[PDB]
């Protein structure tokens, strides 16, 4: 393989060797002929011109490849890019073996991060430096089917090791809940109603800005109502500035963004007694003239009746929804009638990014899709807020690098998007640069996000994509294209990945190395099978129609067990809770003598006593 | 050369192979051990041996448009080049699996696929798929689909009238709830045309709205709707006072009944406008028309 | 009783046949069927009749009249929260249409598996194209020109994009509308009418 | 010489499209450019900056195609 051409940025080469072609083999290793993914070497005196290839056939013209320059090295220095005079005829051009590929993929900082194994060699690291990975940005582009939770925990928790990222901060911000198998005890769990070992999400409602509110609480008022709100606001804001002393708080820069509690509950009954009750006497609407508040139930008509009706009686549909009771019923920001809580935002704040863990998961699995958006505009700009105003003290952003990570981002970040939740984002990636704070974006369906925020990302993780529009919307992302890198996309294994970015020298299409097992992210989906498969049992529907009834999910009703309540109890793995009722004491008492701990089980209790999970 | 023998890969393009028809031609049957199949057909599967493991690849396009640049202008009356695109890769013995390891290079030889590949392929020892039906090419391999993801994920039946989606759906549903296999099966159909039936003989419940021999009588009794929807299927929907006086004395019925009946859970502090608690409709209308 | 009825009953399939009621008000009543099942196996989960215990398939026929691009109805607000959420609650879905160009883009695009029939005009086939993520050309390729029966299974359900032949009902079993006969009423000879009685 | 943005290539009036040349590696939307003509200099202001300034057919033919920028004349500076 000698090169024969200078074209620029793609030389052609005619190979005289008659038939090699049988995996070359150099010093006991066996290099191939110019493949795919192979690496090209053309010698010139003394300094080695290296290259990629990208196309084999045919299609350069048989002996003849598309190669495609990249770089070359100094005088023994190491991997440059710019060469210093491209290779003319007469020299052949060799192959960079699996040593030389070491050279070339060595690093001498200690920040880079072995993150896998190349699929050529599977000795040779991806050393990546996980400075460019948090600070500039990340993006996850690939189908489903190729394994994307694997590849992101994998990366996820490789970046989390307490010996090497002892001051680490990950915010996962997955949709499904499927990450809590992922990192069992490395990551905090917040659902809206967790079981066992989950912490419970809050969100204050009144540390919110006042377009959020409107938005979410009001509805999207404009007219008059939106005038009044603000009225009330700035009432309810001085009145609580009044009735509680706050540091840095008076009555003289009350600002409408201002993060102090205030009655809504009481804001409710008021806007509710001002335009239902009956005033006494005509001519006068005077309070006494009457003809609770955290209670729902409101008690010649008033004439101070609103036109805000609807929007109030939306309010007090919502207070009353349970989807809401993390909205405006958390446990500790617990507003009293008189705006009084037994804790502040800065509790929150500390649960929230102060925990001793490297990794927190907040899950928003449970939230109503009717203002999601809103509500993750809501949590990035308070991270983004609360670690920008105290970002001068040691404890802000920039002392402590934080990863937000967005699943799904393509319904939320789209090409014509509106909502508050794109402003922040943008936000932050045109500020953080400075404020230290990251971003990834995780998706299966590239062509639908917009093409500069795609642009504005650092590094990429690459996984198959079939399909070719997403091929194209890729490639209008990544300014470092190389044929053979471009192509490679579409037969991707499972678990493998192409990684180009800031983050790597040079562009690895490397394997995601597999997280070590039991931290394998999988969503606790039902099998159709093993649940169809079973034979059919009486059902008892007065219970379903009594729980509906009531709104309630809580019945009425390792091996426990309760003789006097007659309830063996058998626990599955992954913190899985059963109680099978109607089971005589000495059926247990024999299983617990029986084998170990199963197959009595499955053969007698779980088909014929009615259970509960 | 050996049988099963096509031609030789002339190009790469890393997902994009371009493949030689060789000189033997005018055959286009290539005999194989009894059946023969036609070369290079739309449909058909290729298989690329690379020293111990094959990669399997789908053909997309045949003739002229498949052939590179240069070679028409050298001959324009030389076609013989078939475009094909990669799927998947066959293991040490282990299983096919989709996402390729290693390209192939120029020189290298390309495969007919032979019945028994195709069982190999579409074959697989999981115990949730079932069959569905048989490939177009041979009747004997089953088409083998998943169900439990089917279920769950999603599903979508889209083709013309004329093609008979009907019968497929049908065929669908009943291989779905087999009692053998699946005695708890459990689908509603949201027939509109009421064209399925006739399908079910005796294996299905069939709701109408004017029972004759032995059809059920659908029923939707009013006080299980919500406030919103209610007015909106009653009242044509309503935006003045009288939604809200509509409201206040379906309120005022709502107590009453609870105090006249009892519920389990139920009192006046945990009572909505929406709670699905009877009300009579009648006695409503009278007083609002009374009054 | 009406919920044991409807899906408890010792049949596995349910058909409602909702040919005879009014058209006017046809996706608000559906709209309320979907919202009352869907509570049903919400509020029931942990029970042994909730969804995550026996899953539940939901069939919807001739779906293109009701999830437009622009739709006001409730049916339409039903069937997104379907899509987006029963994936946890054990409530699935089944969209059966003839005119895929006028079902929502993103509803058809979260469609976990296709079963794409011969398709004629190139709208739809462009639109069935544009809401598909595992693409070959080859298999594609071949919509218009596709036998009385055959199907192209896409999707997360099977290995490979694969066309396949669907196995026929058993002779006996096969769906028919009992639509009036044109030709065989027309074709009998006149008798005298009466039409006090119709009066 | 310095200060170089690129050349004109549509004029439409008062909207002038420009592409920025090469090896741009920055003009915002609020910026003034100059445009001197023989002896004289026309000052505009940039109107739109992105797939906006793309012309309909560029916008199909390359749509992550951003060298294009849209400028509206607003004065002149005579002799």
């Amino acid at each position: 393989g000698t090169v024969q051409d200078v074209n620029g940025a793609n030389i052609r080469v005619v190979l005289d060797i008659n038939t090699i072609s049988s995996l070359k083999f150099v010093d006991g290793q066996g290099y191939r002929i110019g493949q795919i993914g192979s690496f090209v070497r053309i010698p010139i005196g003394y300094i080695n011109l290296f290259g990629i290839v990208s196309q084999v056939g045919a299609g350069a013209v048989h002996r003849w490849i598309s190669v495609q320059l990249v770089g070359e090295e100094g005088i023994k220095k190491e991997f440059e890019r710019g060469v210093s005079q491209y290779p003319t005829i007469g020299d052949k051009v060799h192959i960079v073996t699996e040593p030389d590929l070491k050279k070339i993929y060595g690093t001498q900082n200690k920040k880079y991060i072995s993150l896998g194994n190349i699929a050529s060699v599977d000795s040779i690291p991806a050393l990546v430096n996980i400075d460019t990975l948090v600070t500039r940005h990340s993006a996850v582009l690939g189908s489903t089917g190729s394994g994307k939770s694997t590849t992101v925990t994998s990366i996820l928790q490789r970046i989390s090791d307490m010996s090497q990222f002892p001051s680490a901060r990950i915010i996962v911000f997955d949709i499904h809940g499927e990450y809590a198998a992922a990192f069992k005890g490395k990551a905090k769990v917040y659902k809206v109603t967790p079981s066992n070992n989950e912490l419970k999400l809050s969100i204050p409602y009144w540390a919110l800005t006042c377009d959020e509110f409107l938005s979410v609480a009001f509805g999207g008022l404009e007219g008059s109502g939106r005038n009044a709100l603000i009225d009330k606001i700035y009432e309810l804001k001085l009145q609580t500035l009044k009735r509680q002393e706050y540091e840095g708080i008076n009555e003289d820069s009350l600002t409408v963004d201002t993060p102090i509690p205030f009655s809504i509950h009481k804001l409710w009954f008021d806007l509710y007694r001002a335009e239902i009750s009956t005033h006494y006497v005509q001519g006068s609407h005077s309070e006494e003239n009457e003809a609770d508040s955290l209670k729902v139930v409101p008690p010649y008509l008033s004439n101070r009746g609103k036109n805000i009706r609807k929007p109030l009686e939306g309010l007090a549909s919502l207070l009353k929804d349970p989807r809401y009771e993390f909205l405006f019923n958390a446990d500790d920001w617990s507003v009293n009638l008189d705006g009084k809580t037994n804790k502040d935002l800065d509790a929150l704040l500390e649960t929230w990014v102060g925990s001793e863990e490297s990794i927190s998961i907040f899950d928003l699995s449970g939230m109503p899709s009717s203002i999601l958006d809103t509500l993750i505009g809501i949590l990035i700009r308070i991270l983004y807020d609360s670690l920008f105003w105290s970002r001068n003290q040691p404890e802000g952003g920039r002392e402590r690098p934080l990863l937000v990570v967005l699943e799904e981002a393509h319904t939320y970040l789209g090409k014509d998007s509106r909502g508050i939740a794109i402003d922040g984002v943008r936000k932050i990636v045109k500020e953080g640069r400075k404020y230290g704070i990251g971003m990834m974006l995780v998706s299966q369906r590239p062509s639908e996000i917009d093409s500069t925020i795609l642009s504005q990302c650092g590094t990429l993780f690459a996984l198959r994509m079939n399909n070719s529009s997403d091929r194209n919307h890729v490639l209008g992302a990544v300014s470092d294209s190389f044929e053979g890198l471009m192509g490679m996309l579409p037969t991707l294994r499972t678990g493998e990945a192409i990684i180009i970015g800031e983050s790597v020298r040079l562009p690895m299409r490397t394997i995601i190395s597999p997280p070590p097992f039991g931290r394998r992210p999988d969503s606790l989906d039902p099998d159709v099978t093993a649940k169809w498969s079973n034979n059919r049992v009486q059902g008892d529907y007065k219970e379903v129609l009594t729980l509906w009834r009531q709104k309630k999910v809580r019945s009425q009703r390792s091996i426990g067990y309760e003789a006097d309540s007659m309830t063996l109890e058998i626990e599955f793995n992954h913190g899985l809770v059963y109680q099978y009722y109607d089971v005589p004491e000495t059926l247990h008492t024999e299983l617990l003598a029986a084998e170990s701990h199963g197959k009595f089980f499955n053969s007698q209790i779980k088909n014929n006593y009615r259970f509960s999970r | 050369e050996a049988s099963t023998y096509i031609g030789t890969v002339q190009d790469v393009n890393g997902a994009n192979i371009r493949v030689v028809l060789d000189i033997n031609t005018i055959s286009s049957l290539k005999f194989v051990d009894g059946q023969g199949y036609r070369i290079g057909q739309i449909g058909s599967f290729v298989r690329i041996p690379i020293g111990y493991i094959n990669l399997f690849g789908i053909v997309s396009q045949v003739g002229a448009g498949a052939v590179p640049d240069k070679l028409l202008e050298v001959e324009p009356y030389g076609h013989r080049w078939i475009s094909v695109q990669l799927v998947g890769e066959e293991g040490i013995k282990k299983e096919f699996e989709r996402g390729v390891s290693q390209y192939p290079t120029i020189g290298d030889k390309v495969h007919i696929v032979t019945e028994p590949d195709l069982k190999k392929i579409y074959g697989t020892q999981n115990k949730k798929y079932i069959s569905l039906g048989n490939i177009a090419s041979v009747d004997s391999i089953p088409a083998l689909v998943n169900i439990d993801t089917l279920v769950t994920r999603h599903s979508a039946v889209l083709g013309s009238t004329g093609s008979g989606k009907s019968t497929t759906v049908t065929s669908i549903l009943q291989r779905i709830s087999d009692m053998s296999q699946f005695p708890s099966a459990r689908i509603i159909v949201f027939d509109i045309h009421g064209e399925y039936a006739a399908a079910f003989k005796g294996k299905a419940k069939v709701y109408k709205v004017t029972p004759s021999n032995n059809e059920l009588k659908l029923s939707i009794p009013y006080w299980a709707l919500t406030c919103d929807e209610f007015l909106s299927v009653a009242f044509g929907g309503l935006e003045g006072s009288g939604r809200n006086a509509l409201i206040d004395k379906i309120y005022e019925l709502k107590l009453q009944t609870l105090k006249r009946q009892e519920y389990e859970g139920i009192n006046e502090d945990s009572l909505t406008v929406d709670t699905p608690i009877p009300f009579s409709i009648h006695k409503l209308w009278f007083d609002l028309y009374r009054a």
